[PDB]
């Protein structure tokens, strides 16, 4: 039938990330988006 | 020590938040260890002079 597909291109950022008790990554706040992800990037 | 974690294939070491590895898979028998030094706790001395 008929499908469709998205394409995306990468950029430099800075990235900040949590990880559980067994590692796994459940949350990622990027910076430069909006004050509030620059306040929690800073905190 | 017998440790309690496991993880990814892909991967062999863990670290602390001062990067200190403090847990170690045996290459051997896969099982997962745990370290931690013999070096602990605080003394002190008592002198008359
Ligand atoms: C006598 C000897 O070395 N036997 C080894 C055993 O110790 C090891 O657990 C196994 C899997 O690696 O291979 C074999
Ligand atoms: C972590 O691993 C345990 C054992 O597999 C599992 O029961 C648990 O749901 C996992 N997640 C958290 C957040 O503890």
């Amino acid at each position: 039938d008929a499908s469709a597909y998205f394409v995306g291109h990468l950029k430099p950022l800075t990235m900040l990330v949590d990880f559980d008790e067994n590692g796994t990554i459940i949350d990622a706040i990027d910076c430069s988006q909006d004050p509030l992800s620059e306040l929690k990037c800073t905190t | 020590t017998n440790s309690t974690k496991k993880f990814q294939p892909f991967q062999q070491f863990g670290r602390d938040v001062s990067d200190f590895t403090d847990s170690v898979r045996d290459p051997k028998t896969l099982e997962i260890l745990d370290i931690a030094p013999c070096s602990y706790g605080g003394v002190s001395v008592i002198t008359p002079g």
